[PDB]
RNA sequence: AGGAUAGUGGCCUACCAUGGUUUCAACGGGUAACGGGGAAUAAGGGUUCGAUUCCGGAGAGGGAGCCUGAGAAACGGCUACCACAUCCAAGGAAGGCAGCAGGCGCGCAAAUUACCCAAUCCCGACACGGGGAGGUAGUGACAAUAAAUAACGAUACAGGUUGUAAUUGGAAUGAGUACAAUGUAAAUACCUUAACGAGGAACAAUUGGAGGGCAAGUCUGGUGCCAGCAGCCGCGGUAAUUCCAGCUCCAAAAGCGUAUAUUAAAGUUGUUGCAGUUAAAAAGCUCGUAGUUGAACCUUGGGCUUGGCUGG
């Protein structure tokens, strides 16, 4: 009889053992647990603020071979360190040390992106200007 | 909260009102008086709303601090007085007298009446008791009290008060094949004859209804007010539609009628 | 690893200006363009038609 | 506060962003209705959407059902009065069987270049949006414009352009007053 | 240019002894007709004096060549001046705009003699005292 | 039984019994929890959200206690303590923006220290006063609606009677500006409307992409496992369809992309509707209480009369 009960007044068990069950969901588990809220970096936000400790290069996983240009940032709402991604040929070179960036995710929502080993947030605005809008020279960093 | 509430937001007005949603924050609520305030109508959305003799609340108060108004033969000059079922309202400047009778769509309709039925009004007895020094009296829906009534008058007949003694001429005692109209409900405005009333001791008794058009609907007991003593007399002119409730495809089919 | 080739390609490509050409119609003409190019006067190579052709 | 105001949206995209045989529909259909943008298909096609699913759930309940009869013909009559469905179709069985250039013909874009108004559908919307076209006695610069039956016959330029009978316009009175 | 005024839903209403309806004007080949204009206008066609004619909410249709507004006629000017709101009297000429100070000016003031209890002659005076 | 209360009541007191709740989940803990009307998405069933235009509750920095009053345990009332914090002549005195506007801080994250009682309504001894309640304007790409950025001829050619590709015309119009009138409490704006207002009509549409998924290049130059791209699969080591650019093209367009959450896709939470020999998963095996579920059987058939609605 497909293993679950079926008479007309079994809506408890029905009902307790889906219950019991969605934990083995690790999207509604999440959720519920608030890991976002406990041990995320950005502590469930969509962006992040905070300051550049240093440049620093990563290298590719195989079988790419490059040097991924990132930063080493500590967020100023929890003060936990984090390694961010500086995108486009040469926006590195917008990025200092002890300038404020807004960080976001890779989309991949908590997981590393691409071969680009332990990084999972990308710079977004340095010193409150688009990263974007400073590759295409359409703005100048403030300084 | 600490206290009564004085405001009254416009989408928390009651329905029957016919107010819309965007022409301000608030209604007016309605005084203490003799009708409830879900069951009311104040002067200032008959005569401007309603009437449109006013364009607006600063002008219905202009009118009424004249002198004009009156309800029930007696000068209102509160621009919130709860007029209710059964209430008249006399404007001799215009030379009008309108009733507060519902119609069969649950509104208080325009329904003008003739000089010599201004002179009177029905009343449902809610309650018969004795007073102090053991004078017996009868207090009816609009919260009137009438000292020494007839002996014979229960609770739910329907007294015709004189309106200017505030005495009662004549009653009804409540029974079958009495004329009915629905004071409260879904069937709000619907005239039929009692056909059974049906008790239930504790709880609520339930009247079942017949309309002219042989349909037969069922509603509370406090819903039912007398107001003829058999079908085709009524102590007062109806509103026009007679409450007779059309169903939607036979009103569509009424209307295409009437406009060609 | 090193960061002192930051912007290599970047740097060192050519730079080169975009040919002033006119502009091209805006809104409802546009799609008349896109229209009558794909539905009116055909391009197709007895079958074949190419959206961008490169020239061969 | 003031209650709120109710407001929706009057289109939806399609589900698979990039598909030749629609993609290629979409911008026939547009051609021919000189049409500005997808939007205004999918407009078309959302309108549509919801009348036939009004459709079919008066046709899931029984024949002679109040609510099916009236608002059945209700439907219909709405569909006849636009000019959409055609006088001998009135089943809300062909009410299903409308396709979304029945709605395109009933434009007021499309009205004007097949009344012989305009040379083109194209040279028809800047007539509309120029205010040169007048339904009754009113000016109407909205293309989509739905015509009604009775409002087909009187369509025409408006009695103040300069196609129909008003004065000459700018360009034309700065050249013959120089 | 040959403006025609209609009048519907007339309403005669001796509650506040005055005639009121709702206004059509036709004013082809006319950007609109000004409400100075059309109480002359309507004076002249119900024989009543101008000042007592009200007309106001005026808009004109898409298109142009129609307005449509409300009007007010009353039986005479007294009555007039004694329903009719004063801004629109000021805008009739009938009533001289009265001058107040600010909003803000005047609740300061209220304030500021919430402070003083009794007479502000009595409070200057034992100021000077205190002072001297 | 009393006391107290506006009044019922362990609400409190005295005396007396030993009761009351609980695997149908009591009690405790968590809540990035005010509840509901509702919102998003949705074939159906569902999943997620609801601080927030309405209704109910609670609070006015944290507690507690009260006065007045019909009504408050009120905070734009008082008293005290705690924490903050203001003036001081050092003796003292005065505080409470989770009202409106505004400032600091916090942060990914949110507007004017504007005008008015004209409307909606409320309050008062009141036709007259007051109302940052409310309305009006400012900022406002939160969302939503409609909807410009061109149209039509002639030549010249190509082309199969007419669709274009170019260089040649005369028309049309609102974006904008403005007399004015309207609008309004007064304005602004809208709507109307004199005069002005379009050829590169520079009055110049953008945002993302062009290996696949997925629509649109095997074009040209640059670099050479570097720089970089790439949600995923992958591209890049000297002819790179994927990087940086030019050209061309594609998609949506006054909007388009990115991040995060959520819904569908997900029959990957399965009641409808999953899977368990080997992919993850039948307890080592029996007993067993709650739970769930439990064979069949008791007025059936027949007859007569009649009302209505469907087809004719």
């Amino acid at each position: 009889g497909k293993g679950k009960p079926r008479g007309l007044n079994s809506a408890r068990k029905l009902r307790v053992h889906r219950r019991n069950n969605r934990w083995a969901d690790q999207a509604y588990k999440a959720r519920l647990l608030g890991t976002a809220f406990k041990s995320s970096p950005f502590g469930g936000s969509s962006h992040a603020k905070g300051i550049v400790l240093e440049k620093i290069g990563i290298e590719s996983k195989q079988p790419n071979s490059a040097i991924r240009k990132c930063v080493r940032v500590q967020l100023i709402k929890n003060g936990k360190k984090v390694t961010a991604f500086v995108p486009n040929d040469g926006c590195l070179n917008f990025v200092d040390e002890n300038d404020e960036v807004l960080l976001a995710g890779f989309g991949r929502r908590g997981k590393a992106k691409g071969d680009i080993p332990g990084v999972r947030f990308k710079v977004v605005k340095v010193s409150g200007v688009s990263l974007l809008a400073l590759w295409k020279e359409k703005k100048e960093k403030p300084r | 909260a600490r206290g009564p509430k004085k405001h009254l937001k416009r989408l928390a007005a009651p329905s029957h009102w016919m107010l819309d949603k965007l022409s301000g924050t608030y209604a007016p609520r309605p005084s203490a008086g003799p009708h409830k305030l879900r069951e009311s109508l104040p002067l200032v959305v008959f005569l401007r709303n309603r009437l449109k003799y006013a364009l607006n609340g600063r002008e219905v108060k202009a009118i009424m601090m004249q002198q004009h108004v009156q309800v029930d033969g007696k000068v209102r000059t509160d621009t919130t007085y709860p007029a209710g079922f059964m209430d008249v309202i006399t404007l001799e400047a215009t030379n009008e007298h309108f009733r507060l009778v519902y119609d069969v769509k649950g509104k208080f309709a325009v329904h003008r009446i003739s000089a010599e039925e201004a002179a009177y009004k029905l009343g449902k007895v809610k309650k018969v008791q004795l007073g102090k020094k053991g004078v017996p009296y009868v207090v009816t829906h609009d919260g009137r009290t009438i000292r020494y009534p007839d002996p014979l008058i229960r609770a739910n007949d329907t007294v015709k008060i004189d309106l200017a003694t505030g005495k009662i001429d004549d009653f009804i005692k409540f029974d079958t094949g009495r004329l009915v109209m629905v004071t409260g409900g879904r069937n709000l405005g619907r005239v039929g004859v009692i056909v059974h009333r049906e008790k239930h001791e504790g709880g609520f008794d339930l009247v079942h209804i017949k309309d002219a058009l042989e349909n037969t609907f069922v509603t509370r007991l406090s819903n039912v007010f007398v107001i003829g003593t058999e079908a085709g007399k009524p102590w007062v002119s109806l509103p026009k539609g007679k409450g007779i409730k059309l169903s939607i495809s036979e009103e569509r089919d009424r209307r295409r009628a009437q406009q060609g | 690893g090193s960061l002192a080739r930051a912007g290599k390609v970047k740097s060192q490509t050519p730079k080169v200006e975009k040919q002033e050409k006119p502009k091209k119609p805006q809104g409802r003409a546009y799609m008349r363009l896109l229209y009558t190019r794909r539905f009116v006067n055909v391009t197709l190579t007895n079958g074949k038609r190419k959206m961008n052709p490169s020239p061969a | 506060p003031r209650a709120p105001r109710t407001y929706s949206k009057t289109y939806s995209v399609p589900k698979r962003p990039y598909e030749s045989a629609r993609l290629d529909a979409e911008l026939k259909l547009a051609g021919e209705y000189g049409l500005k943008n997808k939007r205004e298909i999918y407009r078309i096609g959302f309108q549509l959407s919801k009348i036939r699913r009004a459709a079919r759930d008066l046709l899931t309940r029984d024949e002679k059902d109040p609510k099916r009869l009236f608002e059945g013909n209700a439907l219909i009559r709405r569909l006849v009065r636009i000019g959409v469905l055609s006088e001998d179709k009135m089943k809300l069985d062909y009410v299903l069987a409308l396709k979304p250039e029945d709605f395109l013909e009933r434009r007021l874009q499309t009205q004007v270049f097949k009344l012989g108004l305009a040379r083109s559908i194209h040279h028809a919307r800047v007539l509309i949006t120029q205010r040169h076209i007048a339904v009754g006695k009113q000016i109407v610069n909205i293309p989509s414009f739905t015509v009604r039956l009775d409002s087909q016959k009187h369509i025409d330029f408006a009695h103040n352009s300069p196609y129909g009978g008003g004065r000459a316009g700018r360009v034309k009175r700065k050249n013959q007053g120089k | 240019d040959a403006v025609t005024i209609r009048t519907r839903k007339v309403i005669s209403n001796p509650l506040l002894a005055r005639r009121q309806f709702v206004i059509d004007v036709l004013h082809p080949n006319r950007a609109n007709v000004s409400k100075d204009e059309l109480r002359e206008k309507l004076a002249e066609i119900y024989k009543a004096e101008k000042d007592a004619v009200s007309v106001f909410g005026f808009r004109t249709q898409f298109g142009g060549g129609k307005s449509t507004g409300f009007g007010l006629i009353y039986q005479s000017v007294a009555d007039a001046k004694r329903f009719e709101p004063a801004y629109r009297l000021v805008r009739y000429g009938l009533a001289e705009k009265v001058e107040k100070a600010s909003r803000q000016q005047r609740k300061q003031k209220k304030n500021r003699d919430k402070k003083i209890f009794g007479t502000q002659r009595r409070a200057q005076k034992r100021a000077a005292r205190r002072n001297a």
